[PDB]
Parts: C-alpha cells; structure tokens; sequence
RNA sequence: UCGAUGUCGGCUCGUCGCAUCCUGGGGCUGAAGAAGGUCCCAAGGGUUGGGCUGUUCGCCCAUUAAAGCGGCACGCGAGCU
RNA sequence: CCGCUGAAAGCAUCUAAGCGGGAAGCCCGCCCCAAGAUGAGGCCUCCCACGGCGUCAAGCCGGUAAGGACCCGGGAAGACC
C-alpha cells in the first residue's frame, strides 16, 4: 500500500524514514512504500 | 476632585531602527510607544505621544519557520476570496505593511486606535525621505 | 511599445484573393505625441498622444504648447500609450506593419440600464405555462437566512456598456498611409466614429 | 590537503587549491578551527541542533577540498538502443527517443564530457551541481521503464 | 418559532466544500503498449441533450473527456411555477 | 512525487544545514474598474493680492482670473442626473 495511517515496517530493508513530518518507508522493493497521511 | 491634564506638547519624532528585531515583539515596543503609555502625562483620549517612524523593514526577522506560514489573509475580496497571503509573499512586494499589519492589532479598535496608526510611518529602510528629527529610541 | 490612437470608421469586408476578410477600418491618424511621460519623473515609460488638430480656440489651459511640432492640442482628447517611446515625431501608422497583431481598447456602445437577460445573457424565465412577470427577471439572487445576503459579485442590471474593451490579437491587414488608415481583420469596440487606441501585442 | 589553500571567515569556510575556489557555508558555531588540510572539527554540545551540523562540515569541507582535487567524475551510461548523447559545444544533445532530442546546458563550473554515444560523465568543481545536473540528465529520462531504456549511472536492472 | 419559520419538485440565478466524475500532476500496479485498477496532490474550469414519473432519485436513449457527491431553511415562491 | 549533497548513527536517507525539479492549482503576468488608497498619490499646464474690522493677509464677505457651471442645439452618452 501507499498511504496509510499506521506504517508498518513488513521486510527487513525497509527504513522508516521521516521526511517532512510525514513518517515514509522507503524500500528497494517499491510496494513498501509507506506514507504515513 | 483635582485636576490632571496634559497639554498640546510638541510631538516625540522617534526612529525605530528595525534592523534586527522581530515584529510583534517589536510591534508591541511600538504600539506602546504610540499611544502615550511612556509619558506620565497619558490621557487615553489625546492621542499624545510618539509619531514613531520605523524603518529598515524587511530582513525584519522573523521567528521559527514561518516561510510560507504566517498568513495574511485579511482582504475578503468579496464574493469568494479569502485571498492568502504567505509572509514571504508580503515581505517580496511592498514589505512595508508587515510591520503595519503588526501594529494596526496591536492599536486599539476606535477612531483614536485609527488616527494613531496614521502616526506610525513604514518605510523599507533606510532613507526614509520623510526626517531630520530622529530622537531614535531602541 | 507600438501604440496609436485612432478612430472606428466603419467594417468593409475585403478580400486576400482567396476568401473575404472582414475587416474595420480605424482611422489610425499621426498622432502628435505632447508630453513623454519619462520613468524618472513618472515612472510609466508612457507617451501622451493625440488626435485632430482644428481646435478653433476651444484649447483652454491646456495650451500646452511646450512640443516643437504640439499642433494645438485636440478636443478629440489626450490619451496614453503606456509602454511607447517613439524616436521622431507624429508616429503615423508605419509602425505597424501589415501582419502583425493588435490590441483595440476602445470605449464599446454602450446600452444604458441594459438589465440583466442582456447584460449577463440570463436566461429569464418562460413565456408561458404560468405566470407573466418573470419573463425577464434574474429571479433568484441568493440564498435564504445564511448567508442571508446578496454576494457583491452578483450579476444583476445595470450600466452596460460603455466602458473600456480590449480586443487582443487582431491581425493587421493592410495599412492605407496614402490617407493614414489602418485595417483590421475583426470587431474593433466601440461606434464608427467613436475612439480606439491601438496598442502593441501581448502574445509575447 | 597540500595544494589546498584554505582559508576560513565565520559564515564561510573557503577552499581552493588546483582547479578553483569554492565558497562553502557553515553554521558559525564552536569557533572552529583549522591545522592542516582535513581538520579535526568541533563540538562540545551534545544536543542535537549542534552534534550532526558537527559531522556535517566535516563530510562537506572534505568534498569541497575533494572537489578542487578533483571530485568530479559521476558517469551516465546511456543503455538499449542509440540514444546518443553526443556534445555540440558544451550543451549536449542526447537523442533519446523523443520527437525532440534534448540539449541540455549547463551550470558555470561543470562541463559533461562525453567519452562515447554510449556513455557520458558530468564533472565539475563540486558535489553538489554535480549530482544535480547529472540527476537533471537523468530525469530526462527515468530509466527503469521495463528495462533497458532510459539512461542510468551505474543501478541494478532487475525485471 | 403555532399574535404563523409557506411546504416537495422543476425553472431562474447561483455560490461553496472536497470526501474528484473528467481535465492537470504523481505513486505503486497482478503497469509489455494501449488501456485500466487503487492511492496521493489537486475545485481553476467544467459537469450535455432527451424518454418516463409531480418527482428529488432512479431506469433507460444518443453522446461525452465527464455526464461529480453534497451543502447553502432537503439554497432559491416580498423571483415564478 | 522524484531528487542532488549530507550528517544525527564512520554505512543511507529528499533533510535536520542547504539547494533542485515539479501540478489546469497559488502569486504576478492578460482584460476591466480603481486616489473616498482620509494612505485621499504622482506628472504636465494655467491663474495669483490685501484695499478692508481686532490679541491681524480676515475664520467672514464684496469685486478676481485660469476655469467651471446656469441655459440652449445635441449625441451609437443616457431613466433623471
Ligand atoms: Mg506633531
Ligand atoms: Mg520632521
Ligand atoms: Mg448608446
Ligand atoms: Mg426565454
Ligand atoms: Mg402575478
Ligand atoms: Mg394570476
Ligand atoms: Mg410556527
Ligand atoms: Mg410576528
Ligand atoms: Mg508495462
Ligand atoms: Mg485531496
Ligand atoms: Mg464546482
Ligand atoms: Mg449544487
Ligand atoms: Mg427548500
Ligand atoms: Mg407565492
Ligand atoms: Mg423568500
Ligand atoms: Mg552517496
Ligand atoms: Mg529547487
Ligand atoms: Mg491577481
Ligand atoms: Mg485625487
Ligand atoms: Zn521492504
């Protein structure tokens, strides 16, 4: 999923960076990629 | 019953030089010193005082981020603009009124809160082709 | 910044040998400008220009003959081109040239208290079905208790016509300089008679 | 550092050396210092408003004196078929399948250099502009559009 | 509020919100391309003509890029029907 | 939404210092009104005594000009103005 409410961390690769307020998850698989909005 | 009053004193044609500070907190340097609440001869109903004269606007600092925060909404157009105004937008064209915005709220509501806005003098400093009467109070 | 002033005189369709353009035809005159408005003490970059010359001494104090070619200013009035700078004197129309596009504001005909299903194209009401006093009417102008008022934008009947209208990008089809004429393809606002100032373009 | 010339006002330390000057802001604070060519930078304020802007400067004057030594070569491959970048001037023009092949210019102080129509390298006197006008070259076409289109640096195509 | 706040719908005029139906961006996609799906920004502009019903709403017809969901006293009768 | 440089955390990360792209969206650009913008602007031009009543060119009038009205002929201007 893309934009959530709550962001999980579902692989190990996945940093739970915070740019801007917003808490992303950045992958390598791009299917991570969490929002947190 | 006694009696207290001033008289017509020749006025007080203080700079502000505003280099450095921020508005609001020296917006309300500059409201009271607008209104007579520095002389102890203070009616509240003469409009005594100071003709305050700030100049060298903007780099008026301000505080923590407000790049594209402070809103200056206050021109309901009127039918549907509530047209916003960012404060970098304000300080890019005629910067000049952020500090004119900060006081005309800080002065009170009445035709005397009016008339002592029409002493405050704005510029984007400095030469401010307006002196050479500069008691320059900071 | 290619300006003139000049007069609507009338439409004529006129034809580039393959279909009928239909074109006006603005009196374009030398129009001898009278003040150069400079930045320096303006800040406009602005030309006063004017119009016809034969002002039997209807010219009051603004005599105003401080130009070397002022030729006694007209009643056929003072206006503005706001970006000009021209490099002679009396700039007739040879600044445009046939091809280039124009802006023409002039002062449209104006239709005095044209009320509202002509002012703002309403939509009116039936003519028949019922009632009768509503085939003209804007009927609703506004909502009930909130806001309660009527919006200040609100189409309604008023003055229309009359003001200022710029047609932008009219294309210059000829010009007639034998007689200081200038030709565009289009609707030039205002009457045959009536004044237009022709302006540069702002496509870019 | 020993070409390096370096040298240090409040707002700005300011390094030089064998290609050119390069003006590099800093956060006043600490009253840092200077000794030799890679400094020992300082802080004693363990806060966080202090003790990463420490680390900072200290990857950042190293690649601005890297970048007068020569911190320039990010290369571009150009993959699939010829989408050649070639120079004309110094602006170059890369023909990736566009109706309107793309000349792209550059900022003063970087020049692309172009080996090959089936490489290119950006280099110039910094990081900074240089990965970003390696990144403009880039995005003018993202690569991975499954595959082998688009230009790339040196990324993994994978499916 | 019952010593009255006229009441459904349509017409007319609108104006606003965004939780967007297009249009402009974008992310993923079980995204070859074309499509599309879903989600994020995004009201600036739109948002058709009809048949039936008093109808709002629906069912269709022919389109459309889309035929938005609402609010504004289920906007609007000192404007009308 | 994607970046570049890069620490906090020797790796990376669009971010905390910075800086770039980027939406019909925002501001300005385009068109129109607009100095009643008491913040009442600017520019060009034209006209300029004191004789008269004081704690004085006197705050009040009477003759002044530059001009403006009144009126009349009108008008693609317009209900009147
Ligand atoms: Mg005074
Ligand atoms: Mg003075
Ligand atoms: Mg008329
Ligand atoms: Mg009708
Ligand atoms: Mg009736
Ligand atoms: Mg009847
Ligand atoms: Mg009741
Ligand atoms: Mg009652
Ligand atoms: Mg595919
Ligand atoms: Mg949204
Ligand atoms: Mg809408
Ligand atoms: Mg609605
Ligand atoms: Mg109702
Ligand atoms: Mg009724
Ligand atoms: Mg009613
Ligand atoms: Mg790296
Ligand atoms: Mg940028
Ligand atoms: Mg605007
Ligand atoms: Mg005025
Ligand atoms: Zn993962």
């Amino acid at each position: 999923m893309k934009v959530r409410a709550s962001v999980k961390r579902i692989c190990d690769k996945c940093k739970v960076i915070r740019r801007h307020g917003r808490v992303y998850v950045i992958c390598e698989n791009p299917k991570h990629k969490q929002r947190q909005g | 019953m006694k009696t207290y009053v001033p008289k017509q004193v020749e006025p007080r044609w203080v700079l502000i030089d505003a280099e450095g500070k921020t508005l609001g907190r020296l917006a309300t340097k500059i409201a009271t010193l607008l209104r007579g609440k520095h002389r102890p001869d203070w009616t509240p109903n003469v409009a005594m005082g100071d003709f305050v004269v700030v100049v060298n606007a903007d780099k008026i600092r301000v505080t923590g981020k407000k790049l594209e925060q402070k809103i200056y909404t206050r021109y309901s157009g009127y039918p549907g603009g509530l047209k916003k105004i960012p404060l970098e937008k304000m300080l890019a064209t005629h910067p000049e009124r952020v500090l004119e915005h900060a006081v005309k709220g800080m002065l009170p509501k009445g035709p005397l809160g009016r008339r002592l806005f029409k002493r405050l003098k704005v510029y984007a400093g400095p030469d401010h082709p307006h002196q050479a009467q500069r008691p320059e109070k900071l | 910044m290619k300006g003139i002033l000049g007069v609507k005189v009338g439409m004529t369709r006129i034809f580039r040998d393959d279909r009928a353009v239909p074109v006006t035809v603005i009196l374009a005159g030398p129009c001898p400008v009278v003040q150069r408005r400079t930045p320096e003490k303006d800040g406009y970059t602005a030309v006063q220009l004017g119009f016809l010359p034969q002002n039997p001494k209807r010219v009051n104090r603004p005599l105003k003959g401080h130009f070397a070619k002022a030729g006694v200013e007209p009643v056929r009035i003072l206006r503005e081109i706001r970006d000009f700078n021209p490099e002679g004197d009396t700039v007739t129309v040879e600044i445009f040239k046939p091809g280039e596009r124009v802006d023409v504001t002039g002062t449209s005909k104006g239709r005095g208290f044209a009320g509202v299903m002509k002012r703002w194209n309403f939509a009116g009401g039936p003519d028949s079905h019922g009632a009768h006093k509503i085939h003209r009417h804007p009927g609703s102008i506004g909502n009930r208790k909130t806001p309660g008022r009527v919006y200040k934008g609100k189409k309604m009947a008023g003055h229309y016509g009359a003001e200022r209208v710029t047609v932008m990008n009219l294309e210059v089809v000829d010009v007639i300089p034998e007689e200081n004429l200038l030709l565009v393809k289009g609707a030039v606002p205002g009457p045959n008679g009536g004044l237009v100032i022709v302006r540069e373009t702002k496509k870019a | 550092p020993k070409g390096v010339s370096v040298e240090v006002a409040p707002g700005r330390v300011k390094v030089k050396g064998p290609k050119g000057e390069l003006e590099v802001p800093v956060s006043p604070e600490m009253r840092v210092v200077v000794e030799e060519g890679v400094v020992r930078v300082e802080r004693p304020s363990d806060e966080r408003r202090h003790k990463s802007l420490h680390g900072l400067t200290r990857t950042l004057i190293a690649n601005a004196v890297k970048g007068v030594s020569e911190g320039y070569s990010k290369e571009l491959l150009i993959k699939g078929i010829g989408y050649r970048a070639r120079l004309v001037g110094r602006a170059l023009e890369l023909t990736v399948g566009f109706s309107h092949p793309v000349v792209v210019e550059p900022p003063e102080g970087i020049t692309f250099e172009v080996p090959e129509p089936t490489r290119v390298r950006v280099s110039g006197i910094d990081k900074q502009k240089v990965g970003q006008v390696a990144a403009n070259i880039r995005a003018i076409r993202k690569p991975s559009a499954y595959h082998e289109k688009g230009i790339y640096y040196a990324g993994e195509p994978v499916r």
